[PDB]
């Protein structure tokens, strides 16, 4: 029943834009803190993390003041809002929601820029 | 809105507080982040230039502007105005050397928007003006704070000081039965242990859980107290591995707003430690951080607002809070605070942070 | 074209004392605030003394106040810090900065490049 199911990804040029999504379900969201990472022979990097209410963000050092991730908890998403793509972006991104110890995984997007 | 400059003072408040809190780990801290905002905010018609615009910038607003000198006065009478003058108590002053010639017509400007008056004092005679200033903060704080300017915080040098003081000794709206107080482990920072009194209460109380992005969760009760204006937040991490740092470092006025929203009533019963406590914040270092430097540095500080014939600078800005948190006494699922926690006094209806502190050791 | 030279820096054994000067060029330091600050390791760059121009009355830092005189000779539109008794402390990149104020205070009009006092135990 627990499912994180990410949206949003596609192909984009270098300066795009990409609005990434996640639905939630299966678990209580509203005490979950919601990420977002991304892979391609590598590790699960942090890019976005924010607090289940309040809005306390926190993000990595590539993505810098471009992405901005938000939620709506009545809704049980959680967004990433993508703006200046660049081609060191070019990744499958992974949502995840964590109340410590517990975690869930999502299946990913795949985002591409030329 | 006379309610917009009770945000702005309470944001850049706890943004002091996070700079004390920094700099104070481990040990207790008292703090008042509207006390330092309405002092600085004093501070503001004595400066000119670029140390007033430093302070401007991280306070996000003019003193002179139109209506907010009014506002400040409605906001003080709101919170000192239902009746709370045995609960508590605050004073503002500063003190400059009285010798030294003033900006004729500028205090009654200063007198006109805060109803008081800059203060002098001869420096020279050290103790005498220490004294002076000691018994102006403890006779404005019903007797409760005393010798704020400690032996060697002035001497025959000091030309400016800057003080801050409150008292706060509110009564919860439902008291902590006198028979549920029992003794209980605390454990501090280092992983040791000590034994300490701690009230206990079961009801329904306002509640609800954070977690910070990182993944770790936290309870936050709200606690009322009579009068139904004012409210303490306690905050603690659920793991008590985790350090009150990770709290502190992201805490912001507007986040507790937040957290009172998202707030419900469940039976629960609280017990949490009696404390008294009383600190005293040398603000010179959080200012500092806030990028405001000019003032507290010779020659470079601008008051020439309050002195174009001699150059000025803030040899101490002090602020000294007492809390004290005890039964209040009048005639289920558990929550134990039994490790650092954060509380948070609130007047609800305008959002102001009156107090605020970390319990490393009650 | 505005511009301040200092001299007079060097080193100098502890205790000793050195004479600073700070001329002019393009304008006169006539009812200019004038002050000497200082730059040490480690340290952030300080005032050391000032001439306020509203009386032109002297002042100093704490850790200078009776070792140090600050003076200016319009005759010769040149400003002095005649340093007495020197320590290790007041080791410091020393430089003048003049201000139209009528008193010592950020921001200032003009500073020069500054000069090196060193001082050996
Ligand atoms: O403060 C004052 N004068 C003064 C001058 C020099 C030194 C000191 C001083 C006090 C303690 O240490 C030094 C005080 C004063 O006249 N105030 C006031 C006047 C009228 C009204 Cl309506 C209210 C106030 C007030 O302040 O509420």
């Amino acid at each position: 029943q627990v499912q994180l199911v990410e949206s949003g990804g596609g192909l984009v040029q270098p300066g795009g834009r990409l609005r990434l999504s996640c639905a939630a379900s299966g678990f209580t969201f509203r005490t979950y803190a919601m990420q977002w990472y991304r892979q391609s022979g590598t590790e699960r990097e942090l890019v976005a993390a924010i607090s289940n209410i309040g809005g306390v963000t926190d993000y990595g050092d590539s993505v810098k003041g471009r992405f901005t991730i938000s939620r709506d908890n009545a809704k049980t998403t959680v967004y990433l809002e993508m703006n200046s793509l660049k081609p060191e972006d070019t990744a499958t991104y992974y949502c995840s929601a964590v109340r410590l110890p517990q975690r869930y995984w999502g299946r990913g997007t795949q985002v591409t820029v030329s | 809105p006379p309610s917009y400059v009770a945000h702005l003072a309470s944001d850049f408040g706890v943004r002091v507080f996070q700079q004390v809190a920094q700099a104070s780990k481990d040990r207790n801290v008292v703090f008042s982040p509207y006390g330092v905002a309405s002092v600085l905010a004093m501070l503001q018609l004595t400066t000119g230039g670029e140390t007033q615009q430093q302070i401007q910038a991280a306070m996000g607003f003019k003193i002179d502007d139109k209506g907010m000198a009014p506002a400040l006065r409605h906001l003080y009478k709101e919170l000192m105005g239902p009746w709370n003058k045995d609960e508590i108590s605050t004073t503002d002053a500063i003190f400059v050397q009285r010798d030294l010639k003033l900006v004729q017509g500028f205090m009654p400007h200063f007198f006109r928007l805060f109803r008081s008056t800059v203060k002098q004092v001869d420096f020279s005679e050290v103790e005498r003006a220490r004294f002076i200033i000691n018994d102006w903060v403890k006779t404005h704080t019903k007797g409760m704070i005393s010798n704020l300017l400690g032996k060697g915080a002035v001497d025959q040098l000091t030309r400016l000081v800057l003080v801050n003081a409150l008292y706060f000794n509110g009564q919860f709206k439902t008291p902590f039965p006198d028979s549920s107080t029992h003794r209980r482990l605390f454990h501090k920072s280092d992983g040791s242990t000590v034994s300490v009194p701690m009230m206990a209460q079961t009801n329904k109380f306002n509640y609800t859980e954070f977690t910070t992005p990182d993944g770790h969760y936290y309870d936050i009760l709200e606690l009322p107290y009579h009068g139904d204006t004012l409210s303490m937040f306690i905050a603690a991490p659920y793991e008590k591995e985790v350090p009150l740092s990770a709290l502190t470092n992201i805490l912001s006025a507007q986040l507790i707003s937040h957290w009172k929203g998202n707030m419900t009533r469940l039976p629960r019963l609280l017990v949490l430690p009696k404390f008294s406590l009383e600190t005293e914040v040398d603000l010179r270092k959080p200012l500092e951080n806030l990028g405001m430097t000019d003032m507290f540095r010779q020659f470079q500080a601008d008051f020439t607002s309050l002195s174009d014939q001699e150059p000025l600078h803030v040899a101490q800005a002090l602020q000294k809070v007492k809390i004290e948190v005890n039964e209040s006494g009048t005639v289920p699922e558990e929550i134990i605070m039994d490790r650092p926690f954060l509380f948070v006094v609130r007047h609800n209806p305008t959002g102001t942070v009156l107090f605020m502190g970390q319990v490393m050791e009650p | 074209q505005v511009q301040l030279v200092e001299s007079g820096g060097g080193l100098v054994q502890a205790g000793g004392s050195l004479r600073l000067s700070c001329a002019a060029s393009g304008f006169t330091f006539d009812d200019y605030s004038i002050a000497w600050f200082r730059q040490a390791p480690g340290k952030e760059r300080e005032g050391v003394s000032c001439i306020s121009s509203s009386d032109g009355s002297a002042y100093y830092a704490d850790s200078v106040k009776g070792r140090f005189t600050i003076s200016s000779d319009n005759a010769k539109n040149t400003v002095y810090l005649q340093m007495n008794s020197l320590k290790p402390e007041d080791t410091a990149v020393y430089y003048c900065a003049a201000v139209w104020a009528r008193v010592c205070r950020n921001p200032y009009d003009y500073w020069g490049q500054g000069t090196q006092v060193t001082v050996s135990s």
